[PDB]
């Protein structure tokens, strides 16, 4: 009976594509133009 | 805050116009969203 | 008197520091505990949130160097976000105590200055965290927005690099310790931690 | 040198030329490489605070901790020296001897295991024999510093976080022992430059993760457990987590044995499972290829450099995988992380030492010999 | 990194009153008020914009007014004029004492022109006044502004 | 002794001294967590002396067992009963104290006299280094009946001591 | 170190310093090996006295202190304080100031359940978007900020 | 020329290199392109910022990474 | 006769190693604060007086853990003589290393169908 | 379970100092009078609060032994330690590193 070691493997697989998949969209983070409004140099005008 | 000579000055988010989120890729002082009250007087 | 709350003469204190090598080393103390100014995680109302604004992605907290800590022990500051009460006061000065020797303090928003709309009507609102703690910078606006905290932090960093090293010793706190037997009596604790399991829940 | 570059043969021999002894040049020679490795380790653990200061900034959208240096290169070094500014606390009834050792406990095997990594064909302290074991005997010291600090600390909360941090601590020694195990039955030793060797053959088709591509994940995994950090570490798990009571420098020490530790596991990941210091392509082939010998003293320090850039190229990449993975996994608590290290990766190392027994019996050209 | 010496503490005694440029980061200046906080001098920081009308308050007495939430009166409060009263409270053998202001912006030029005037005027007192700006700590005499 | 075996005998006189001042601490000392990590001060003391005879592989051996696992456990045990015992002194503690001291005296002399005593047949040939290849050579030679029954052995004392150590509420 | 180990349930605090945005409140909980038995919640460590503060407040002095309560969506409190004496009295609202209103209220709902949102993903285990909830919440202030004066509480709108 | 003296001589010369020559490139590569560096760009001037960091920590208190004054015209 | 080679270096840098946070201590202790002449000695106990009584649970999670450490761990040292010198031994050292590593299976087995691999 | 009034310039601790550590005592309670030096703290007028607050805990008898008669009696403190600076027996420190005049600005007697 080996419905629980094939499931076993296949939540530990799903788990690693989730992770991969994470790690990739977080990767697309970076490229981004990060949005720090930088105080002393950049003060906002408020409204 | 627009006239010290070590700032770059920024508009947060409701004088960005009509499709900007952010205030940092703004080329050149573009206005808060579009026409003003002195327009549709002109225009109707 | 002819004045009134007075300063005091002090005893003719310099250090003269004619060394140009501890001189500079100096700077090296004061610029590193400048730079790093780990604050505490420090809480309890409004003012808070926009403390949390300061740490988010539009305001960065972390480019003046300073990263939030959990434990009063690794904070080398604690900006006061909120009002202090009756009950939350003696909980501040013990989280303040249990901090390291340079330590700072910037009363953050009205609250905490002088208890800003508190101090009029209010029963249980400590009229500014300097009645507690020494305060460095003071911090107005009610909601202060992100840009005026670390408007507090460049003055903050400022008053640190004035700081001396052979001026350690300011940092003592200098008992007194008057002892005195009462005639009080102890009651139980109150509080204990007892609120399912109290046997009043069951049954009127 | 002429013949070759030997630094410890030509300082030895310009120190005899002095009026010293043999073995009085050797102990002079001795505090050297060391030296150099703690400099490498000081230089590796500021890199590890500036990268995670920096990628986890680039990740939320932020800018790291400027102002301090030019880019933000000077933000861990005031971290350091501020710690050392910062005075004592001893909460309340503080052990006062266990207290202070603690951090010294937990962080001397993790300097002291810096023997084992090579930058280069002897480019390292020592070749000892039982390398990467002794590696992993050393870090199983962790979780006495751990219980230290969490005892001598009157209160509760880091006595209970000091438990809880030995019992993570341990959950993944075995993991680790076992997917080391497995390069070591494809090395047929223990120590790193006999490691690095059998994959320094043909570039970078004999490297072991692809002879292990599950082995390199349990080591991996297992790495990331025993240096602190990811999932297996924005309120604390109860209210303190066995550091609460720490301050000046000692804080200090928890905070930079830390990354210490994190460079050190990136430094084996890529001497075990990738090459230590071998170019994709064999050195010798370009030896070859351009026909000046692999003797004369120019490609010595040529391919000396190559294989320290190698070296640092796959720690970087994965220094830079574990702060990218800080922030791409969900934090788990501590009973998942406790099943992860038992009921997971301790089986899929058996079972990889056991199919790589199987490898290594059946097509003993392809695995060692 | 720019290891400075103490010609700070000449050119204060040399023009009196001298506007800073400070980097608008944070604590870059006050290695110079700590090496003139080391000559011998006391240095007395304080915001400016705090400050109203610098003749009366630095050497006048002036009524501060302290705020009644509702509850009390008016209730003058006549403080001591500040420069007199803290060089009157000091050593008798100090080098003086200098006013550290941390806010020139938003400030007059005729309070410039007052304060540079003040520390020509009664012997020991300068003023550090800190209109802010420059890219790196440099500071000009307050001559004409 | 120019300048190895007069390390390896400072050494090996350090971890001595390490080794019998860290035990005597483990059995003299009135706190017992201080007997708990200077416990794994003898162990890391004796693994230093098994790197100086040539036993590198059992030095290793001993750092993760010794210090990584049976003083892990023993420390975790100790925090297990910490409270907060009176250990009032018996009466009668001078028969077990001084009876124990004379007695370990007596074995300790009398091992002392039979270990200056005997002609001990020690070898010229130089020790090989590579300790580990001959360990598990012996592993799956003369060894491997114990090799075997080792692990029949731990699959016994995990099995007793999960038993033994549980709650069983049912 | 005196911490002893018993049999008996323990007691973990939770006081009033929270190192995450949990506000002040402590949370004696008993917890003998993990379930949690009993749990004493000890409240008024922010007790201003808001109540007692505004019998002596005309509502149009009291409208700056009503923000304070929920200090996420503070015009929602105001959306009380002013409708208080709207009933009273019956002052007809018009129906732009309504639906202005009702802008404003729902922009304080997203702004409030964002706020909620990111210490409850970072007390699950996400703590990635945590920095990406308040730059929304980033947007919704400068909208505040544009008709209100100020950001998130204090408007006297 | 000795052999010995120009072996210390490339040794010198990298060194410079190491320490001053290229962390300055690097400072000059970082003032330049980091917005419009892409996700593998970033990881590669991290990576140079990783490698030559000695260099970079000895050349820290000599770069004046501020914005300049604006022209307010 | 001390015939090892490259433990010449390993005294030397747990020398070295053991002084470095000595040699941090001690500077640090050197340019610090004397101070406090009030109460240094104060629990953390999340801001105010510790509460709930000075202790905690006695749970027997803690001895689970290290014990199956203790198991395992005994059975990888074990492995790593076996798995060093298995270039110079056949299968049959190959079968007789499969039936310690399948009866310490059991005891895995043993270890996680009995609750002892629990929460902590 | 300490019994204590923290506020600045009082601390009043119920119970003993050790040596850097206060054990709750029932039946006592110390006093420490600025413990970050804002004021000078001659020995007349500390040797006056310390009989000021002996005069407090021997009147405050027979109450309970809750933190609101501690924090009584350390407000009662409080305001004689303040009406000693108001009267011109205490000065400032100004060797401190805050300097901020927690109690009252200094400020000449009528005008
Ligand atoms: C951190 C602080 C850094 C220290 C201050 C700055 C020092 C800079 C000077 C660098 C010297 C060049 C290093 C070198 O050529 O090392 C040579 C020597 C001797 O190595 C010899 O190298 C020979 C060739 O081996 C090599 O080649 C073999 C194959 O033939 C192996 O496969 C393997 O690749 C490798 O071992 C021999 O075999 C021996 O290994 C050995 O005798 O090592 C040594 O002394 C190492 C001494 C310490 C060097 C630490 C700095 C090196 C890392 C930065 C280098 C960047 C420079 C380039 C920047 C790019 C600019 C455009
Ligand atoms: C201070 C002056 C120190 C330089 C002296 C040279 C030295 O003693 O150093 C050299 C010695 C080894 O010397 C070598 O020694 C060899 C001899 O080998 C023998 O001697 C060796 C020990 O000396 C070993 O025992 C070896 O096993 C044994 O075979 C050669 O003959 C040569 O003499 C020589 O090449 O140690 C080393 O290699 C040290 C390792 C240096 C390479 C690493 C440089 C990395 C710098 C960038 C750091 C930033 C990034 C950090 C990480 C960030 C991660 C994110
Ligand atoms: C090298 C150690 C020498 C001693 C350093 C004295 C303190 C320097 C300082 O205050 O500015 C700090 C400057 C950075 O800004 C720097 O500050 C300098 C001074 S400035 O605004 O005129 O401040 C400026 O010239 C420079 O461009 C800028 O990078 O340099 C430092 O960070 C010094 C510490 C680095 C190494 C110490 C270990
Ligand atoms: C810093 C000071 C600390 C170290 C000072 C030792 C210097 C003296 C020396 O050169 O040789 C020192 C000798 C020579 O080793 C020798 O090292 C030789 C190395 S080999 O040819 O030379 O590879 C080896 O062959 C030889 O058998 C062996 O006797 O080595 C030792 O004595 C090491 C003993 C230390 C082991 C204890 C560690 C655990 C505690
Ligand atoms: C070879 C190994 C063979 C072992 C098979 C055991 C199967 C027997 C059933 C085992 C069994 O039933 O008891 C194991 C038990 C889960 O089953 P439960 O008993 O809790 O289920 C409740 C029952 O009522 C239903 O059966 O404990 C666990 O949580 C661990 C397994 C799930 C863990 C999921 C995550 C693990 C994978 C994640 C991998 C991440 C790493 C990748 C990152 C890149
Ligand atoms: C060695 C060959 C045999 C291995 C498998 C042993 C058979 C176990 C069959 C379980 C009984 C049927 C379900 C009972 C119902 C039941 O309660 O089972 C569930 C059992 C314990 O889980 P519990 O429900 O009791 O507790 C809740 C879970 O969350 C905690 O496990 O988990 C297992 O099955 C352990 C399997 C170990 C697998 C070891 C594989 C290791 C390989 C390396
Ligand atoms: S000052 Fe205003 S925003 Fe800050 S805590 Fe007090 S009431 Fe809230």
């Amino acid at each position: 009976f080996l419905n629980q070691i094939t499931n076993y493997a296949k939540e530990a697989v799903q788990s690693a594509k989730y992770i991969g998949q994470g790690l990739s969209v977080t990767f697309d983070h970076m490229r981004r133009r990060p949005i720090t409004v930088q105080y002393p140099y950049e003060k906002l005008i408020p409204s | 805050v627009t006239q010290d000579p070590m700032v770059t000055p920024i508009r947060e988010f409701a004088y960005l116009p009509a499709g900007v989120m952010s205030g940092h890729d703004l080329p050149a002082g573009a206005q808060r969203a579009g026409e003003r009250p002195e327009a549709i007087a002109n225009t109707a | 008197p002819a004045i009134l709350n007075p300063i005091a003469r002090p005893e003719v204190p310099q250090e003269l520091a004619e060394n140009i090598i501890l001189t500079s080393l100096n700077d090296v103390y004061d610029w590193a505990r400048l730079s790093s100014l780990w604050p505490l995680m420090y809480g309890t109302a409004c003012c808070f949130i926009e403390f949390a604004a300061m740490i988010g992605s539009r305001f960065d907290f972390d480019r003046f160097g300073l990263v939030p800590r959990n434990s009063p022990r690794q904070a080398d500051l604690i900006i006061t976000s909120g009002t202090i009460t009756m009950k939350m006061a003696p909980a501040l000065v013990r989280l303040y105590e249990q901090m390291p020797s340079p330590k700072y303090v910037i009363a953050m928003g009205a609250c905490t200055i002088t208890g800003g709309m508190f101090s009029s009507d209010s029963y249980s609102a400590v009229r500014g965290v300097d009645k507690l703690i020494p305060v460095d910078v003071y911090l107005p606006g009610c909601p202060p927005r992100p840009e005026a905290i670390m408007d507090a932090i460049v003055k903050l960093r400022k008053k640190i690099a004035n700081e001396h090293i052979n001026e350690r010793g300011n940092l003592a706190q200098t008992h007194r310790l008057f002892t005195a037997k009462h005639k009080m009596k102890p009651v139980p604790p109150i509080l204990t931690g007892q609120y399912l399991n109290a046997p009043s829940r069951q049954a009127p | 040198m002429e013949s070759g570059i030997d630094l410890q043969g030509q300082f030895i021999s310009a120190l005899q030329s002095l009026g010293l002894s043999h073995d009085l040049a050797k102990l002079l020679w001795l505090p050297l490489p060391m030296l150099m490795m703690l400099i490498v380790a000081t230089v590796g653990v500021l890199v590890a605070v500036w990268l995670e200061r920096k990628i986890s900034a680039a990740v939320q959208q932020r800018i790291g901790p400027e102002y301090i240096g030019p880019l933000g290169i000077l933000a861990p070094l005031a971290d350091g020296l501020k710690l050392i500014f910062k005075e004592d606390v001893l909460p309340a009834n503080s052990d006062r001897w266990l207290f202070t050792l603690g951090p010294a406990v937990v962080v001397i095997p993790v300097f002291l295991s810096y023997i084992i990594v090579p930058f280069g064909q002897n480019l390292l302290i020592s070749n000892l024999a039982m390398g990467v074991f002794l590696w992993i005997a050393l870090s199983s010291i962790a979780p006495i510093g751990l219980l230290m600090a969490g005892y001598a600390s009157n209160n509760k909360y880091s006595l209970l976080g000091g438990l809880r941090a030995a019992a993570q601590s341990i959950s993944y020694e075995i993991p680790l022992a076992l997917a080391v195990l497995a390069v070591a039955m494809m090395s047929n030793g223990l120590g790193t430059v006999e490691i690095v060797e059998q994959q320094s053959q043909y570039g970078i088709l004999s490297w072991n993760v692809w002879r292990q591509p599950i082995g390199f994940l349990v080591f991996w995994i297992a790495a990331l457990a025993e240096c602190e950090r990811l999932p297996f570490d924005a309120e604390e798990e109860l209210v303190a987590g066995y550091q609460t009571e720490y301050a000046g420098m000692k804080f200090a020490l928890f905070y930079l044995g830390a990354y210490v530790n994190l460079v050190l596991s990136a430094l084996l990941v890529s001497v075990l499972y990738f090459g230590g210091w071998s170019f994709p392509i064999p050195l010798e082939t370009i030896a070859n290829l351009l026909g000046v010998s692999e003797t004369n003293p120019f490609l010595q320090i040529a391919f000396a450099v190559l294989g320290i850039t190698m070296t640092l190229i796959k720690a970087y990449f994965f220094v830079f995988l574990a702060i990218l993975l800080r922030w791409t996994v969900p934090r788990v608590r501590i009973d998942q992380l406790l099943d992860l290290g038992w009921k997971f990766l301790l089986p899929v190392g058996l079972v990889n030492l056991l199919l790589t027994a199987g490898l290594k019996l059946a097509f003993p050209v392809a695995f060692g010999g | 990194g720019l290891l400075a010496g103490y010609q700070f503490v000449k050119d204060l005694e040399s023009a009196g009153a001298l506007a800073l440029f400070v980097p608008p980061e944070g604590g870059f200046e006050g290695r110079y008020q700590r090496r003139l906080r080391s000559k011998g001098y006391t240095t007395l920081p304080m915001s400016a914009p705090g400050l109203g009308d610098l003749a009366a308050y630095l050497t006048q007495e002036h009524g501060i007014r302290p705020a009644h939430t509702g509850k009390e009166d008016i209730r003058v409060y006549f403080q001591p004029p500040l420069v007199t009263y803290h060089l009157e409270n000091l050593p008798p053998n100090a080098k003086g004492l200098v006013l550290w202001l941390i806010d020139g912006k938003r400030l007059s030029k005729q309070e410039f022109a007052y304060l540079a005037q003040l520390t020509q005027t009664l012997p020991k007192f300068k003023v550090v006044v800190e209109v802010g700006g420059d890219r790196v700590v440099r500071w000009e005499p307050l001559a004409d502004w | 002794m120019d300048l190895a075996t007069l390390t390896q005998t400072i050494t090996f006189f350090a971890l001595a001294a390490a080794v019998i001042i860290a035990a005597l601490g483990v059995v003299l000392l009135d706190n017992v967590v201080y007997s708990a990590f200077l416990l794994g001060g003898v162990f890391l003391s004796i693994a230093g002396l098994y790197i100086l005879m040539n036993a590198d592989f059992v030095s290793a051996a001993q750092i993760l067992i010794y210090v990584g696992a049976v003083n892990v456990l023993i420390l975790f045990a100790i925090m297990l009963v910490n409270k907060r015992e009176t250990y009032t002194p018996v009466p009668g503690r001078w028969l077990r104290q001084g009876g124990a001291a004379v007695v370990s005296l007596g074995v300790f002399a009398l091992l002392t006299k039979m270990i200056l005593q005997t002609p001990w047949q020690l070898s010229s040939v130089p020790p090989t280094p590579d300790s580990i290849t001959t360990i598990g050579q012996h592993f799956f030679s003369d060894f491997l009946l114990p090799f075997e029954l080792a692990s029949v052995l731990l699959l016994m004392a995990l099995i007793g001591a999960v038993v033994l150590a549980r709650r069983e509420l049912v | 170190p005196k911490i002893e180990t018993r049999t008996e349930p323990m007691v973990i605090n939770m006081g009033p310093h929270h190192p995450s945005m949990h506000g002040v409140l402590r949370l004696m909980v008993t917890l003998d090996g993990e379930d949690v038995i009993d749990c004493e919640p000890v409240i008024g460590y922010l007790h201003r006295g808001m109540e007692k503060i505004a019998e002596n407040r005309t509502n149009i002095m009291f409208i700056p202190y009503v923000s304070r309560w929920d200090y996420a969506a503070g015009m929602f409190n105001e959306a009380v304080t002013v409708n208080a004496p709207e009933k009273l009295a019956g002052i007809p609202v018009p129906k732009r100031a309504s639906y202005i209103r009702v802008i404003m209220l729902e922009l304080n709902r997203i702004a409030n359940h964002l706020l909620w949102l990111g210490p409850f993903l970072a007390d699950v285990g996400a703590q990635t978007p945590f920095f990406y909830i308040f730059r929304e919440r980033e947007y919704i202030y400068d909208l505040f900020e544009a008709a209100t004066g100020m950001r998130f509480i204090n408007n006297n709108y | 020329v000795s052999t010995e003296l120009l072996v210390l001589g490339v040794y010198g010369a990298l060194a410079g290199l190491y320490l001053l020559v290229v962390p300055a490139i690097v400072y000059a590569y970082l003032n330049a392109r980091w917005y419009v560096a892409s996700s593998f760009e970033r990881a590669f001037m991290y990576f140079l910022v990783t490698f030559f960091f000695p260099g970079l920590l000895l050349l820290a208190p000599f770069i004046n990474f501020r914005p300049q004054p604006r022209s307010l015209n | 006769v001390f015939v090892l080679s490259g433990y010449e270096y390993f005294l030397g840098f747990l020398i070295i190693c053991s002084l470095v946070p000595v040699l941090a201590l001690a500077a640090s202790a050197l340019l610090r604060p004397k101070s406090g002449r009030m109460i240094r000695l104060t629990t953390y106990e999340s801001g105010m007086e510790p509460i709930g009584g000075a202790w905690i649970q006695f749970n027997v999670r803690y001895y689970m853990f290290a014990l199956v450490f203790v198991i395992f761990d005994v059975e990888t040292v074990f492995l790593y003589p076996w798995a060093v010198a298995f270039h110079q031994l056949g299968l049959l050292a190959f079968i007789e290393a499969l039936i310690f590593i399948a009866i310490l299976v059991v005891a895995l087995v043993y270890a996680w169908r009995k609750r002892a691999l629990e929460w902590s | 379970m300490l019994l204590k009034s923290t506020t600045r310039h009082v601390h009043i601790y119920a119970g003993h100092v050790v040596d850097g550590e206060v054990h709750p005592d029932t039946e006592t309670l110390t006093l420490n009078v600025d413990p970050d030096n804002e004021l000078e703290w001659n020995e007349a007028a500390l040797a006056k609060v310390e009989a000021k607050f002996r005069e407090l805990v021997a009147n405050a008898a027979g109450e309970d032994l809750t933190e609101y008669n501690l924090r009584r009696i350390g407000s009662d403190l409080e305001h004689f330690i303040r009406s000693l600076l108001m009267q011109g027996e205490i000065g400032y420190n100004l060797n401190s590193r805050v300097r901020n005049y927690s109690l009252g600005i200094p400020r000449v007697n009528h005008s």
